[PDB]
């Protein structure tokens, strides 16, 4: 099922014609407000007293239609940034009264062109309006692709058309797009309507275009192609471009005439359901991570909060990730206690942070598959859930596992341990303090002792998303700071957004650490080449663990751990986006900051330009000790 | 109030059209109300538009008309909102208008119509930016265009040159066309968005066009003459059929001038109330003047010859 739109630039009567336009399967119809050859003047007579009605009546249609089911449409004689003065009069007079009837209707989105360059004027007309009441009401560009002028027919004897590669001027589009924008201050209101034309233009073209805000794409019917059987199709080409706007769950607006006269109108549409039929279900993550897109959430800190009991619930439903667990167990056993020695050596092994028990359970299945005999300490300082372990330890359990309702670091324990396990990593590895709690716990592992997780990585990677900026934006707070969003991190399931560079490693941690001198902040320097033109809006951060040898666990892309639907990216922000030219560097540099009550991290970006300093002293955002 | 015949024409009158006999050919959109739409008539007597009671012919088309043309002396070609082109003919009686064809070719208003030399072929401009030349008499597109980058304004046949013919857009582009080239357009070297176009009739690489701030030029094929004529865009400029031809020039200024060879100014009328859309000389009486405007007058102007 997808969500499509019927575009007209001609309605003789609104109700037959959205009639029409349902009975073909749309969901709604942008058309004008005023007839788009009705041109008004506002200041000269005697045209300026050319009697009423200016148009047609919101009588037509019911308040629930108008709401839903219709986008109205600026008109084409309105040119806001014409060179004539006088044009450019009627035309800010004309815009505020196409937008004023459209709010007076309460149509849930309008749509305006960028068809040149220069559209400050109709960005300050349309930003004077956006500060004139309340309203949720959607402002929808029309930008395309490829600007008219560079897909001309090459027919004109005297003015070739330039054959040669223009990297950044192939990109003209987008830039009409952010400027516009940038003036209209990042409205959230403003959103991009992607016009796609019958040839497509290079790949950095598109790609332009990712973590833009599109939320609709315009596809006339000029672009189809015809099959055998004379049915409208697209090339593999456009397919590709539509699965990745499917993918951004955008709406679909069909622009032009039907040019397959033979086959009824619907056909154009009936080929994007097909289309939308054909593709992957949800698998599994994918299916799961639907309906988190782009959300932002503040990351747990279970040392310092102690828990809920469905946040232990998303933990346990992963079993992925407790099998790998289970992986790390059997062989660690194995390699501890040889075979001769199965039924003397007991191994003693402490999960330090075990939440409701699924490290408890999963260390039990551990013993059994590798017919050796283990000790269980269980060790939690959420009260709440050591009721949790503690039912369970009477009811299956027994005398095998012994709860420890305690923390960590100050815990005495009656003897040392020869594994402790943990599960103390958040989505920026480190970010939850599992270095500082498992440094603490150290004097109970055993001089020979394995802990598992045995080390682990954090990594980054800076990405463009317009959206995601906007999103952290307007999480703004009454009584603090008013860009303190913008030094925090936030745990997010990242889609919408493009990746500029590679993601490379930043801190790491390796347990037990026989360091004399242990310092757990860290100072580290990353260089990210980007090959594209692009704005840059903050850093994704990843992480992967060893648990033991070769059994790990990674979100970082390009290792994920397959089928684990654990932890969401994580999104450190930059207060002002950085323009990033083609062939330049991204430099950006990381601490991790302490004192003995809390720790954090501070940011910077030092090229192509630098940033200020992020989250100095911790003000905005520290992890509790 | 002949048959088939809307009892009511629609109020913003967008075109009129002397024919050989001098039987006036109107066209008129519904450009607000309930009903967008439209229609054309055909009024044997001039002074008694635009009453529909005492016309010869009228029908309704399903869209607005944004131009028309006559096809010789029973066709009538309609550029229309709905996109599409249509052809109507007069019956051999005169007192109906049927539908020829209606052909949706082009994806977005169809705004300007022209019909060549050799009477059996037309050009379109629309604000999809394309031009298409047709062939009347097969119904079918020969050639689609897109030479422009925004809206064509304007396209004009040359007078007797079968493949020649001129367009404008808001892209600033003044466009010669030969059909006979391989690359069948030629851009006519800064200035204001050009609005109009009208060939000179007796010479032959000579034309003038008008341009949204109100200025009227003269132009040669190869080497400028310019008047500041309108306060507003220039919607159109008419040769008239004297020997030495004169220039009527209309605006959304709501005024007429008429300018003489060296496009000085004769003639000037402020009769409209509303925006002034068409002028068509009168074969009969070649002083006399006739323009249409959205404020549903018909006027009929004696020009000092
Ligand atoms: C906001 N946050 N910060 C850190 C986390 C998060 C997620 C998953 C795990 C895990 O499987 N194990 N251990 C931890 C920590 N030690 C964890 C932490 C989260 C959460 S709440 C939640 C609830 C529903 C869906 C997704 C998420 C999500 C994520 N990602
Ligand atoms: C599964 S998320 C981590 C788990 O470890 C527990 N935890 C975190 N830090 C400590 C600590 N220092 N001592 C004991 N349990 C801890 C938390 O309460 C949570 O149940």
């Amino acid at each position: 099922r997808v969500s499509s739109g019927r575009d007209l630039n001609c309605v003789p009567e609104i109700a037959d014609t959205l009639g029409a336009v349902a009975k073909q399967g749309f969901d709604f119809l942008c058309m004008p407000v005023f007839h788009p050859r009705f041109k008004r003047e506002f200041i000269q007579e005697p045209a300026k007293n050319r009697p009423g009605p200016q148009t047609r009546s919101d009588l037509l249609l019911s308040g629930r239609d108008w709401n839903t089911l219709i986008v109205g449409k600026l008109s084409p004689w309105i040119r806001p940034d014409s060179k004539v003065e006088k044009i450019r009069r009627n035309s800010e007079a004309a815009m505020l009264q196409e937008l004023n009837f459209g709010a007076y209707l309460g149509l849930p989105a309008f749509l305006l062109p960028l068809n040149q360059e220069d559209n400050t004027n109709l960005a300050r007309v349309l930003t004077n309006h956006i500060h004139t009441g309340h309203h949720s009401s959607m402002f929808w560009m029309r930008v395309p692709l490829v600007a008219p002028e560079d897909l001309r027919d090459d027919i004109i004897e005297n003015a070739p058309t330039t054959h040669t590669e223009e990297y950044s001027g192939e990109e003209k589009t987008w830039m009409w797009w952010h400027n516009f924008r940038t003036l209209c201050d990042y409205s959230k209101r403003i959103a991009v309507a992607l016009e796609i034309g019958a040839d497509l233009p290079s790949n950095h073209v598109i790609d332009r275009w990712l973590g833009e805000p599109i939320k609709a794409a315009i596809l006339p019917t000029s672009i189809f192609l015809t099959n055998k059987k004379g049915f409208p199709v697209l090339s593999k080409m456009h397919q590709r471009l539509i699965f990745r706007l499917l993918k951004l769950e955008v709406q679909f607006i069909i622009t032009g005439t039907n040019h397959h006269s033979e086959k009824e109108f619907c056909s154009y549409l009936q080929y994007l359901e097909y289309l939308s039929q054909n593709r992957p279900p949800p698998n599994a993550y994918e299916l799961f991570a639907k309906g988190y897109e782009d959300y932002l959430q503040s990351p747990l800190q279970p040392l310092m909060d102690n828990l809920e009991s469905q946040t232990y619930e998303v933990f346990e439903k992963d079993p992925i990730k407790y099998s790998q667990y289970q992986q790390a167990i059997y062989k660690c056993l194995l390699d501890r206690v040889p075979e001769e020695e199965k039924d003397t050596n007991v191994q003693v092994l402490m999960v330090l942070g075990a939440g409701r028990g699924p490290l408890v359970n999963a260390s039990l299945r551990a013993a059994k598959q590798a017919d050796r005999r283990i000790k269980l300490y269980a060790v939690e300082k959420n009260p709440n859930a050591v009721v949790t372990l503690e039912n369970w330890q009477f009811e299956e359990w027994g005398s095998q596992v012994t709860v420890v309702s305690s923390d960590m670091r100050e815990w005495v324990a009656p003897e040392k341990a020869d594994i402790i396990v943990s599960e103390l990593l958040g989505s920026f590895a480190d970010n939850e303090l599992s270095p500082e709690c498992l440094d603490g716990a150290q004097h109970f592992l055993k001089d020979d002792g394995v802990s598992i997780p045995g080390e682990y990585t954090s990594f980054l990677a800076p990405i463009s998303s317009s959206k995601l900026y906007n999103e952290v934006r307007a999480c703004r707070e009454k009584d603090r700071d008013p860009e303190a969003q913008f030094e925090m991190p936030y745990v997010v399931r990242l889609h919408n957004f493009h990746q500029l560079s590679a993601p490379q490693p930043c801190f790491t941690f390796s347990h037990p650490n026989r360091d004399p001198m242990i310092d757990n902040n860290r100072y580290c320097t990353l260089e990210f080449p980007v090959e594209v033109n692009t704005v840059l809006h903050g850093f994704a951060g990843y992480f992967e663990t060893v648990l033991y040898q070769d059994i790990t666990l990674s979100i970082r892309p390009e290792t994920h751990s397959p089928g684990m639907f654990s932890w969401f990216p994580i999104l450190f922000p930059i207060k002002q986006p950085i323009t990033v030219r083609e062939g330049q560097t991204i430099c950006v540099r990381f601490w991790r900051c302490s004192n003995s009550k809390k720790v954090w991290y501070e940011w910077a970006v030092t090229a192509p330009v630098c940033s200020a300093i992020h989250n100095p002293t911790g003000r905005s955002y520290t992890i509790g000790l | 109030l002949p048959p088939n015949a809307p009892a009511c024409m629609e109020r913003q009158l967008e075109a009129a059209r002397y024919r050989s006999d001098g039987a006036l050919l109107l066209g008129a959109s519904s450009l607000s109300g309930r009903c967008w739409a439209g229609s054309l008539w055909l009024f044997k007597d001039p002074c008694a538009a635009p009453n529909e009671g005492f016309c010869s012919a009228g029908v309704q088309t399903e869209a607005g008309v944004a131009d028309l043309t006559w096809v010789g002396e029973r066709g009538i070609l309609v550029a229309s909102d709905s996109g599409a082109v249509e052809l109507w003919e007069l019956d051999e009686n005169e007192t109906l208008i049927v539908s020829k064809f209606c052909k949706y070719e082009h994806d977005d208003i169809v705004s300007t119509v022209s019909v060549l030399s050799s009477g059996t072929q037309a050009v379109s401009g629309s604000k999809d930016i394309c031009i298409k030349v047709w062939d009347l008499a097969q119904q079918v597109v020969l050639s689609s265009y897109r030479a422009h980058a925004a809206q064509v304004t304007c396209v004009a046949a040359s007078p007797h040159k079968d493949s020649v013919f001129l367009s404008c857009s808001e892209d600033n582009r003044i466009l010669l066309w030969d059909t006979r080239c391989p690359k069948p357009a030629s851009q006519i070297g800064p200035g204001y968005l050009p609005t109009s176009l009208a060939w000179h009739p007796q010479q032959s690489e000579v034309f003038v066009f008008g341009d949204e701030n109100g200025t009227v030029s003269l132009v040669d094929t190869k080497s400028v003459l310019s008047s500041a004529v309108h306060s507003q865009c220039v919607t159109g400029l008419v040769f008239s059929p004297h020997s030495v031809p004169f220039l009527a020039s209309l605006s959304e200024d709501c005024s007429l001038a008429v300018l003489d060879s060296s496009l000085s100014e004769l003639f000037r009328s402020q009769a409209h109330r509303d925006f002034v859309r068409d002028a068509t000389w009168s074969p009969l009486n070649h002083s006399l003047l006739t323009t249409v405007g959205w404020d549903h007058q018909v006027v009929h102007h004696v020009v000092p010859t």
